[PDB]
């Protein structure tokens, strides 16, 4: 997703 | 909560994109740089008025790119013996080098590397020399990018701006109305905002509000709402009912102190041609002087010409010269800078924070731009005159930088200005026209209600040869009379509009600003020069 | 003798309420802030003249809240420096965090963060940074608050006023008569006071006494009483007879001096229009000018008409240019402030403890306020004029701050001050007329123990050409003659009154302090302005 990140929506921001 | 993406900033699309490219291309895709065969840029110097979001922007880019981010403060590392600070700096650079890709954020670089003229301590020179050596020593292969932040871009050693150093400069000026609205929206993404709000009106009213001031205003509004709701006191009816109100924002606006306007800075403009009252011949002459070259560079290059960077206005005061300058700056979509009286007189006396060199360099960096000097004769001292002469002679070929001056006494000013390579273009402000005065009155009365189809022709034909300021003074006098009448009626808005009596009273009390003898002398001088 | 409750604070109810509301809510009731979704403020900065009870107020609020209190002096941190500076602050912050709720109370914060200029230290820079970083780092849930205290609000880096630092400012001024009475009552709780106590009169006469000075006065009164009682001096009979008397307080006043009135401070006023008679039209005009926007700001903003807060008074000296300003301030219930001509001269020479910038900052922080510039033309000064102009231009019309300048020579007052958006409104103050003079004599004579049988017309007619000061001088000379007669009769209280003979002698011996030529010139200039 974003913020170099990869309940799910909060985790992926 | 210590992570913020590009979505957490607003009003800086141009600067945001500049930083994005200049700090992601060298890191994300270094291969193309070697494919062309150049050394990718390393230094990046972002500067702006304090509290404009420099640190937040740097943190946002560093966190979003997901790159190694070594952070170095200013005074923290500066307050120590030469061995310790060099130790600190060398360790920072080595750590950034070892774990690539790396970004070094040397915050408050001004304290580390100030100007030698006033601060010549050996410690500063040693630190600057080591910093330069480290900056040049970075390997091309290594993905290291250095970012520095400061509030006075001209208050650092010039050596840091040479090629191979902090060459690419970025200027973060005051956010515009759209920028202010975006900032307000960003900050007000969690408050229990009430339905009634005027965010657009808040943006319109807030002038010279940097992001920090906007955040402070939002916090103050929330505190005011809490204070208002504290009288009833925990009940969930109180908790859910809590919500900010536009009146809270107005109170906060009344109880805040913006500080951006304190010193000279770069501001946008939005004035248009129709805002002026006419004088189309002077508009066309000025267009030929300034704007047409920008839109027809090929013709000038073919036939062979260069833009005449500089025009001096003279005439009666309060004739809309500032409006003309703002309109001209707007028509070229260029930022506008102004200096008025004390702004330059303080530098003339030396007690100030910005020099003429500072403003000129800012204008160059934010090019294209228009710099306007009001009451230019106010200094006609020798030092500032010489500095202005040198800067004007230092005009760029095709950078579109233009300088305009305001002065009603051209003779007093040093004749050195009116020579080739300088403000050889002279423009006189003629008398306002009846149609121009009527249009000005209508524009000033866009919001104030009056008689439907009010008879202003009588006033326009009665006000012949009067300066622009007379129209505004008359309008204010009539408005004051109308407010007084409404207050008297209420105490003793049934008459929202205004009849002719207020204007008649204003005319009886009103007097011309420009004297007949002075106007005659100005016209005679203008005609003699024209001859 | 700690654990002093609110009972040990008087004369500063508003400031105490502000501090209580701003401290208890973050600590005792933080759930509201998370409900509305904002980080509760931490940055509180209270400043005031030395010995005004700042430390005592902080101690009292901390003890009443029951939160772990901690103190970090200035000299203590500056007496060690080296490696103890940062460690002490870090351990203090850790202790507060682990014992939340807690309050950190700094003293003389200027010594640890002086306002930055050419004369700037280097050691402070790291401590300040460390402090700033720690405060920002404190978690929202942690019930911690930081309070500073400096004598000069504009003597610290304006960096501590940014969002996330000490922004919530509080100003403490000289307590009023009620405040002084409350302070005296609080201190006067253990002395075996004699029945001869006139605390109300003491409060009324004591003007410009801070709480510390009042405590010193009580100490000196006790010392005087024991000095008187030393003769019989331990036997309990003498000890029981101990008790202070009004004479002791008078002696202490005669042997005690203030320490705060000299510097520019904010104080309350209670003058009313009834004090000054005549010029009713001027009163109505000034009311419409200043009060009406305050009384009805909504209508004023609806009907445009941006207020022109620069109102100047010109005319012969002693015409009452201060009572008008005091009455204006009283009407708005604002904290009136005055700056005299010697203050401006000291600023011009540069050997002045304060600057006009500091005065205007105090005015803003104490808004609403009415500032009075006495002897404005005394400067005739270009530097100070430019500074004042810049400060005025830096004042937003929305803020409820009004400025009034007094000058007897408008001819030599500087056109730059008369521009629109500035001190442009002009008013002429002539001498009082027969009715005005008689009203002044009546009101002033109220304090004097006059003798019935005053001649209204006889006193008023001959007094043509006399301003308020001349009438005051005639009254004082008549009282001096009465005192001479009384003392002569006593040596060789049959006369607690004054017969008409004293006033007749004084008025037959009087003089015109204002000449006819200057009055003619003033009226001619007034007619020229009207034309
Ligand atoms: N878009 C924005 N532009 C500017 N400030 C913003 C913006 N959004 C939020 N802010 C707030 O404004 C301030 C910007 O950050 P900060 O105070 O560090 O700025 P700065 O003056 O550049 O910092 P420093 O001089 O310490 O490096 C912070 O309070 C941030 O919360
Ligand atoms: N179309 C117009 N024609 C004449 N005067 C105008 C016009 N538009 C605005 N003005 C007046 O001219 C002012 C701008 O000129 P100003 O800055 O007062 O000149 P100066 O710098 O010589 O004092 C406006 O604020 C307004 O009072
Ligand atoms: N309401 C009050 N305002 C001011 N001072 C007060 C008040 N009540 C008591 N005092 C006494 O006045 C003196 C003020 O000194 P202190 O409290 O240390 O303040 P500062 O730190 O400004 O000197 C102390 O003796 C204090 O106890
Ligand atoms: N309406 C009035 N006009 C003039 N003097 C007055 C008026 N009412 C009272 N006075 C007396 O005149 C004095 C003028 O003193 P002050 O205000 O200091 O004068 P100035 O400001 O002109 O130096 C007042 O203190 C008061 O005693």
């Amino acid at each position: 997703g974003k913020k170099r990140k990869d309940v799910v929506r909060n985790n992926l921001r | 909560m210590n992570e913020v993406g590009y979505d957490d900033i607003g009003g800086c699309r141009k600067q945001m994109a500049q930083i994005r490219e200049m700090v992601e291309l060298p890191l994300r895709h270094p291969q193309l740089f070697k494919a062309i065969g150049i050394k990718p840029p390393r230094g990046v110097l972002m500067y702006g008025p304090p509290g404009t979001g420099k640190t937040l922007m740097a943190r946002a880019v560093a966190n979003e790119t997901g790159a190694f981010f070594f952070l170095i403060n200013g005074p923290e590392v500066m307050s120590k013996m030469a061995g310790e600070s060099e130790s600190n700096l060398r360790k920072a650079f080595e750590e950034a080098e070892k774990n690539a890709p790396a970004i070094i954020f040397i915050d408050e670089i001004d304290s580390i590397a100030p100007k030698r003229d006033k601060t010549n301590g050996e410690v500063e020179r040693r630190v600057v020399s080591q910093l330069l050596t480290l900056m040049d020593g970075m390997k091309a292969r290594s993905n290291v990018v250095v970012i520095a932040a400061t509030n006075r871009p001209n208050s650092i050693d010039p050596a840091l701006r040479r090629f191979g150093r902090f060459d690419r400069e970025v200027d973060i000026g005051i956010p515009d109305a759209t920028g202010r609205l975006e900032v307000l929206r960003i900050h007000t993404k969690n408050m229990k905002l009430a339905d009634d709000v005027d965010l657009e009106a808040l943006a319109a009213e807030t002038h010279g509000y940097v992001g920090a001031d906007i955040a402070s205003l939002c916090s103050e509004a929330a505190m005011q709402q809490i204070r208002e709701k504290m009288d009833l006191i925990i009940d969930a009816e109180v908790l859910d009912s809590l919500g900010v109100t536009m009146d809270n924002f107005r109170f906060a606006l009344g109880n805040s102190n913006p500080s951006a306007l304190r010193e000279t800075v770069v501001e946008s403009v939005n004035v248009t041609w129709d805002d002026v009252g006419g004088l189309d011949e002077i508009k066309e002459e000025l267009k030929e002087t300034v704007e047409y070259p920008v839109l027809h560079p090929d013709q000038y290059t073919k036939f062979g010409l260069s833009p005449s960077k500089g025009v001096l206005f003279y005439g009666p005061p309060g004739t809309g010269k500032t409006l003309l300058a703002k309109a001209v700056a707007t028509e070229v979509s260029a930022n506008f800078i102004s200096v008025k009286g004390p702004e330059l007189l303080s530098m003339w006396y030396g007690e100030s924070e910005s020099n003429i060199r500072d403003i000129f360099d800012k204008a160059r960096a934010a090019a294209p731009t228009v710099v306007f000097l009001d009451e230019l004769d106010s200094i006609a001292s020798d030092r500032v005159v010489n500095q202005l002469l040198t800067e004007m002679d230092g005009m760029n070929a095709k950078k579109n930088v233009f300088v305009i001056g305001a002065t009603n006494r051209p003779d007093q000013i040093d004749p050195a200005i009116l020579r080739p390579g300088r403000l050889d273009q002279l423009i006189y402000v003629p008398l306002p026209d009846e149609n121009a005065r009527l249009s000005i009155l209508n524009a000033q009365l866009r919001k104030t209600p009056l008689e439907p189809g009010l008879e202003l022709t009588a006033i326009a034909k009665a006000t012949q040869g009067f300066s622009g300021a007379d129209l505004l003074y008359i309008v204010q006098r009539a408005a004051k009379y109308a407010i007084k009448d409404s207050i008297e009626a209420h105490r003793q808005d049934p008459v929202p509009y205004i009849t002719k009596e207020h204007f008649a009273e204003a005319m009886k009390t009103a007097k011309r600003s420009v004297s007949d003898a002075e106007l005659r002398r100005y016209e005679a001088y203008s005609q003699q020069m024209k001859a």
